[PDB]
């Protein structure tokens, strides 16, 4: 079984995700509306709002707050789009192969995202990733653990305290490995399947950067982004 | 990173 310390990390992480993820999706009415690059303004608002949620989550991860501000920024800048890709599995639906955030105006099919500058060269692996992740049928405890392990990766450009960040990530992986073994029936090979999802996230990150770079370089398109997106997905060090 | 720093605290 799990120790009280590991159980506490789980409670902190599950609560942190509950505070920063709103199943009502009611804040989406404040984004610039969707238009069927007509979807860029709405999706840039969607992502900008999600980056803020991911910063709130991170701050509540045990030990993240105690990193230097420099390391915190390097981890979030490198991992933001991956945490977002992960947390969106909660709205993704295997039925219609789309993200469904309450109503039909906030239902993003694959065609919607092409209207925001992304070719299917990127959207194909992204939806395959979401479908595989959905098929894993993760527990909430395992979903949040994965997001926290993704954020707390020391193999990111810019991090300085490798040793402290890797220790944090190891402790989280041990909680997860023990959670699966003790609490998840039939999860014999599930830990490995989630480590492989991390690697897929790195390949999706790189493809997103290529697509995003083309947006960021056309002022008529980059002007539609938000300042948070521009700063977080930008290359300043 | 003015915004990130502010949001972090
Ligand atoms: C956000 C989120 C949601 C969905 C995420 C999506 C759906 C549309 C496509 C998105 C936005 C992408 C793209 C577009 C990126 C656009 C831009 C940043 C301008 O390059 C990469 C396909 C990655 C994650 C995807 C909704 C909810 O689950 C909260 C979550 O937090």
């Amino acid at each position: 079984m799990l120790s009280d310390e590991q159980m506490q990390i789980i409670n902190s992480l599950v609560e942190a995700h509950h505070k920063t993820y709103d199943d009502s999706y009611s804040d989406f009415v404040r984004f610039r509306p969707p238009v069927r690059l007509s979807m860029l303004p709405h999706l840039a608002d969607l992502v900008s709002y999600s980056i803020q949620k991911v910063i709130g989550f991170a701050k509540m991860i045990p030990g993240f707050r105690d990193l230097t501000a420099e390391d915190q920024i390097a981890l979030l800048k490198s991992s933001a789009i991956e945490i977002i890709m992960l947390r969106s599995n909660q709205s993704f639906s295997l039925e219609d192969m789309s993200w469904s955030c309450g109503g039909p105006d906030f239902k993003y099919c694959i065609n919607d995202v092409t209207k925001a500058g992304h070719t299917l060269e990127h959207l194909e692996p992204l939806v395959k990733f979401q479908v595989g992740l959905k098929k894993l049928k993760l527990h909430e405890e395992e979903h949040v653990l994965l997001m926290a392990i993704c954020l707390l990766s020391p193999d990111r450009p810019g991090v300085q305290d490798h040793v402290r960040i890797e220790a944090l990530q190891d402790r989280l992986c041990d909680v997860l490995q023990a959670y699966i073994r003790i609490q998840h029936p039939g999860g014999r090979l599930l830990y490995a399947k989630m480590i492989q999802k991390l690697a897929d996230l790195r390949s999706l990150n790189e493809e997103h950067s290529k697509q995003y770079r083309s947006l960021s370089f056309q002022p008529e398109h980059s002007m539609q982004l938000t300042p948070l997106v521009l700063e977080v997905f930008g290359s300043e060090v | 990173h003015k915004i990130l720093h502010r949001l972090l605290q």
